[PDB]
C-alpha cells in the first residue's frame, strides 16, 4: 500500500505525491508514518528532516524549518515555513551555517545537515 | 535420579583441579583460535570477504561503536579486543553445549562451572578497576555505603548471572533424558534451540556489561 | 529430623524459583512492552531498540539465573545435613 | 557433600587459556581488522 | 543404542531446521554486504578511471 | 520421614508452578498490551511488531516452562529419598 | 505418613491454582486494558485488536491452564503414595 | 492422619480462593480503568464500550469462579480421604 | 485432632481475607486512579464518570464480599469437625 | 491442643493484616499519584480533585479496616477454643 | 505449648511487618513517581506539589505504622499466653 | 521448645527481609523510572530531577532499612526466649 | 532441636532470595522500560540516559544482594544454633 504526501511551504507547494513510508522527528521524539496510521497532529523539530520512501525510487529527503505534521484518513500533510530538498544544498554553507549563534539560522543548518547525510 | 555438580578431578601442584572442565573449554579456546589463523589466512582489503572475516567484522565494530559512545575510544582502546573476546569466547563456549554427548556427559558447557565463570568475571573487574585507578589516581553522601556494594555486585552478577544462565540448560538436557525418547526428541529440539539462543544473547550481555562497567570505572 | 531438614531445602527451593520467575516474567513484560511500543512508533528503530531491550533482559534473567544456581545448591548440595 | 559453588584451583586454569586467548587477538584479529576498517 | 540415537533424531531436525530457515537468509545478508564492497571497490576503480 | 520429604516436594513444586505461573501470565499481559496498542497505532505494523512480540514472549515463557522442569524435578525425581 | 502426603499434595495444588489465578486474572486484566483503549480511540479497529487481544489470551490463559492440569496430577493421581 | 488431610484441604481451598481474589479484582480494575478513560474521551462511546470491556471481564471473571468451583471440590467434595 | 482442623481454617480464613483485601484495594485503587484524571481533564464529566467508576467497583468489591462470606462458611461453619 | 489454635489464630490475624497494609498501601499510592498529576496539570483543580480522592480512598482504606476488625476477632475473640 | 505461641507470634509480626513494608514502598514509589513528573514539567510547581505528595505519603505510611504497632502487640504484649 | 522459637524468629526475620526487598526494588524502580523519563524528556533538567527523586527514594529505602532493624530485633535479640 | 532451627534457617533464606529476586526482576524491568523509551524516540540519549539507568539499577540490586548476604547470614553462619 502506498500514504499520500503533501509537503506545502508558506508560499509554495514544496512537493506532493505518494510513499510508502515516512521519517520525521516530532518535538516530542522521532516518527515514522506507514500508509494506515492513526490520525494524529505534531510539530517537528527545529531542525527537523522529512525523509520519504518510495516504492522504485530513491528515498527523498528533505530539509524543514518550523514544521508542523498532521496524519489523518487522507494520508500525511506538513506544514513548513520553508522547505529544501537534498540535491539544493549546499553542505559547507550549511556547515558554516551551522555553528552560528543565532539558533534559528543554526537549526536551519543543521537540518540541511541532515538532508545531506551528514551530523 | 541425578546429580548437579559432577565432574572428574584430580591435582596438579596440591591444587585440586577438574579432570573434566577442561577438555571443552580448550576446545573452545582452540577453535577461536582455529577461526582466527583461518581469517588470517583469508583475510583480505580490497577483495570480497570470506565469511569468517565478515562475521568477526560484523563482532568488530558492533563493539567498536558500543565502546566508542560508552568512552572516548581513543581514551581506552584496549577494551576492544577484550571485548570481542569475551563475546566469542562465551559464545562459542554456550554453542558447544549444542553437541549431544550423554550416555554421563562431558562434552558440555564451561560455564556450567563455577570456576570458569568466577575467573571471566574476576579478571574483568581486576581490568576495569586497574583502569579507573589509571585514570583518576556516590551522588549523594548518606547513599555511600550502598555504593560499597555496588562493585562488589557486579564481578558476583557478572558472575552467576552466566553460570545460572547456562547451568540451566546443564541440568534440563538431563532432566529430559528420562522423558521417554519415543517423546523426548520434540522437547530435546525446542530447548537446544532455545538454549542456543540464550547463550548468544548471554554472551552479548556480558560482553555490554563489561563495556559498560569499564565506562563507568572511567569516566573522567 | 533428617527428613526435616530435606523439606526445608525443598521449600525454600520453591520460594527462590517462584521469586525467580515472578521476577523474571514481569520484567520481561515491562521490557518487551517499550520495546513493541518503539517498534510501532518507528520501524526502522527496531535494530537499535535491541540493544538496549537485551541489555535490560540481560539483568533481569541475570537475577532469574542466579536464584536457579542457588536453588539446586538448596536441592542437591543441601549446605546443612 | 561436594559444596560446588565454593571456588576450586581451576579458576587458575582457565584464567590462563583466557589470558593468552586475549592476548591471541590482541595482535592476531582486532588490529588487522581496525586498520582494514 | 537410546539415548544417543534420541538426541541425533532431535539433532536431525535442529539442522533441518537450520538448512530449511537461517541460513538461507544469513547467506541473503552475507551475499548483501559482500555486495556492497565489492560494488565500492569497483567504484574506486571506476573513480580512478574517471 | 519418607512422607515428610514427599509432602515438602509437593509443596515445592507446589510454589515452583505459582511463581511461574505469575510470572508468565503478567508478562505476556504487559507485551500484549504493547503489541495491541501498536496494531492500533498502525494496523499493517502487524506483520512487524510480531518480531519483538514473540522475542518477549520466547523470554517470558522461557522461566516459565524451565520451573515447569524444575517442578517435575521435585515431584518426580526427588532429589532426596 | 499416607495422610501427611494427602495433605502436602492438596497444599501444592492449592498452591499451583492460587499463582494460576493471579497469572490469569492479571494477564487478562492488562491485556483487555489496551484493548478497550484501542477500541475508544477507533471503533473500527475494534475487529482488527481482536488478533493480536486473543493472541496475548491465548498466552496467558494458557500458564494457567497448564497449571490446572497440573494440579490435578498432584491433587488426583498424586506422583508419590 | 483424617484432621491433617481436612486441614490441608481448607488451607488448599484458602490458597486457591486468595490467587482467584486476587486476580479477579486487579483484573476488573484494569479493565475498568480504560472504560472509565474511554467514557471520558468520548460519552457517547459508552454504549460501544460495553462490548470489550465484559468481553474482558468475562474472562477475568471466569478464572475465579473455575477456582471457586474448585475451592468447592478441595472443601466439600476432598479428594482423598 | 480437632484442634488441628480448627487451627486449618483459621489459617486458610486469613488467606482468604488477605487475598480479598489486596484485590479490592488494588482494584479499588486503579479505578480510582482513572476517576481521577478523568475528573482533571473535564470537570462536567464527574457526574458521568460515576456509571463506569462504580460499575468496575461493583465487580471488584464482589469478588471481595464473596471471600468474605466463605472466610465465615471457613470460621464459624467450619465445613469438617 | 488449646496453645496450637492460640498460634493458628496469631498467623491467621498476621496475614490478614498484612494483605490489608499491601491493599490499602498500594491502594492509596496509585489514588494520591492521579491527585497529584491532576494538581501538576491545574493548580485550582486541587478543592475539586478532593472530592473523587477521598472517595477512592474511602473505599481503599475500608477494605483495610474491616480486615483490622476481623483481625481482632481472630486475636481476641478467637472463634474456636 | 508456650512456645509454640511465642513462635506463632513471631511470625506473626513477621507478616505484619513484610505487608508494612511492601505496603509502603511501593506506595510512596508510586506517589515519588508523579511527584517528580509534576516537577519535570513545571520546576515552579514543586512548592505546589509538596501538599498533595505529603498527603498521599501521610495515608501509606500510615497504614504502615499502623502495622508496626500492632506487630509491637504482637511480639512484645502478646495477647494469649 | 527453645529451638521452635529460634526457628519461628529465622523465619520471621526472612519474611520481614523479603518484605522490604520487594518494596524496596520496586519502588526505587517505579520512582528511576520517572527520574529515567524527566531526563529523555529534558536532560539539563537532571540537577533538578534530583531533588524530588531522591526525597521519594528517601522515603522507599526508609521502609526498607526500618524492617531491617526490625529483622536484627527477630534473629540477635530475639524478644521471647 | 537442632535440626528444627537449620529448616527454619534454610526456610528463611529461601523468603529472602524470593523477595530480592522479585523487586530486582521488576525494578529492573520497570527501568529498562524507561530505558528503551527513551533511546526509542531519541536514540542518542541512549549514551546519556546511561547516567540514571545506572543509577537507578545500583539502588534495586543493591537491596537484592543486601538480602543474598543476609541469606548466607541465615544459611551458614546460623545465628542461633
Amino acid at each position: 500500500a502506498e500514504l499520500n504526501v503533501e509537503i506545502v511551504a508558506v508560499d509554495r507547494n514544496i512537493w506532493s505525491g505518494t510513499a510508502k513510508f515516512l521519517f520525521t522527528r516530532t518535538t516530542v521524539g522521532e516518527i515514522g508514518i506507514l500508509p494506515r496510521h492513526i490520525p494524529l497532529v505534531a510539530q517537528l523539530v527545529d531542525d527537523a528532516m522529512v525523509r520519504v520512501e518510495r516504492e522504485g525510487e530513491k528515498d527523498l529527503r528533505i530539509a524543514v524549518d518550523g514544521g508542523f505534521l498532521s496524519v489523518t484518513e487522507e494520508g500525511v500533510s506538513i506544514l513548513a515555513e520553508s522547505a529544501e530538498f537534498e540535491s539544493e544544498i549546499d553542505e559547507a554553507a550549511a556547515k558554516q551555517d551551522s555553528e552560528s549563534d543565532d539558533p534559528r539560522i543554526a537549526a536551519r543548518g543543521r537540518a540541511r545537515l541532515r538532508a545531506v547525510g551528514a551530523i | 535420579q541425578i546429580e548437579v555438580g559432577e565432574h572428574h578431578t584430580a591435582t596438579w601442584l596440591g591444587m585440586t583441579v577438574n579432570t573434566d572442565t577442561v577438555l571443552s573449554t580448550a576446545i573452545a579456546g582452540l577453535i577461536v583460535i582455529a577461526l582466527a589463523f583461518y581469517l588470517r589466512a583469508k583475510v583480505t582489503s580490497t577483495d570480497v570477504p570470506g565469511g569468517v572475516q565478515l562475521f568477526f567484522e560484523a563482532i568488530t565494530i558492533q563493539m567498536r561503536n558500543q565502546v566508542e559512545s560508552a568512552i572516548g575510544m581513543r581514551i581506552a582502546p584496549f577494551v576492544l579486543p577484550l571485548a570481542v573476546t569475551i563475546f566469542v569466547f562465551i559464545l562459542i563456549s554456550n554453542w558447544l553445549a549444542v553437541l549431544p554427548v550423554q550416555y554421563t556427559e562431558l562434552l558440555k558447557s564451561a560455564a556450567a562451572d563455577i570456576n570458569y565463570v568466577l575467573a571471566l568475571a574476576l579478571f574483568v573487574f581486576v581490568c576495569y578497576h586497574t583502569a579507573g585507578i589509571w585514570r583518576r589516581g556516590g551522588h549523594v553522601t548518606l547513599l555511600a555505603p550502598i555504593n560499597l556494594v555496588e562493585e562488589v555486585a557486579k564481578p558476583i552478577s557478572l558472575s552467576l548471572r552466566l553460570f545460572g544462565n547456562i547451568f540451566a540448560g546443564g541440568i534440563l538436557v538431563a532432566l529430559i533424558a528420562l522423558f521417554p525418547p519415543y517423546i523426548m526428541w520434540a522437547p530435546n529440539a525446542i530447548w537446544k534451540a532455545f538454549d542456543l539462543f540464550v547463550g548468544a544473547i548471554q554472551a552479548f550481555i556480558f560482553a555490554l556489561l563489561t563495556i559498560l562497567y569499564f565506562s563507568q570505572a572511567m569516566e573522567l | 529430623m533428617d527428613p526435616t531438614i530435606a523439606a526445608g531445602a525443598l521449600i525454600g527451593g520453591g520460594l527462590i524459583m517462584a521469586g525467580g520467575a515472578i521476577g523474571a516474567g514481569i520484567g520481561d513484560g515491562v521490557a518487551g512492552n517499550a520495546l513493541i511500543s518503539g517498534v510501532a512508533r518507528q520501524p526502522e528503530a527496531q535494530g537499535r531498540l535491541f540493544t538496549p531491550f537485551f541489555i535490560t533482559v540481560g539483568l533481569v534473567e541475570a537475577a532469574y539465573f542466579i536464584n536457579l544456581a542457588f536453588m539446586a545448591l538448596f536441592v542437591f548440595a543441601t549446605p546443612v545435613k | 557433600s561436594s559444596n560446588f559453588l565454593i571456588p576450586n584451583g581451576t579458576f587458575f586454569v582457565v584464567l590462563a587459556i583466557f589470558l593468552v586467548v586475549l592476548a591471541v587477538i590482541g595482535t592476531f584479529v582486532v588490529p588487522p581488522i581496525l586498520k582494514v576498517l | 543404542m537410546s539415548t544417543f540415537i534420541g538426541q541425533l533424531f532431535g539433532f536431525a531436525v535442529i539442522v533441518y531446521l537450520v538448512w530449511r530457515f537461517i541460513v538461507p537468509l544469513v547467506g541473503r545478508l552475507m551475499s548483501a554486504r559482500q555486495d556492497t564492497v565489492r560494488q565500492q571497490l569497483a567504484d574506486a576503480a571506476a573513480a580512478a578511471d574517471r
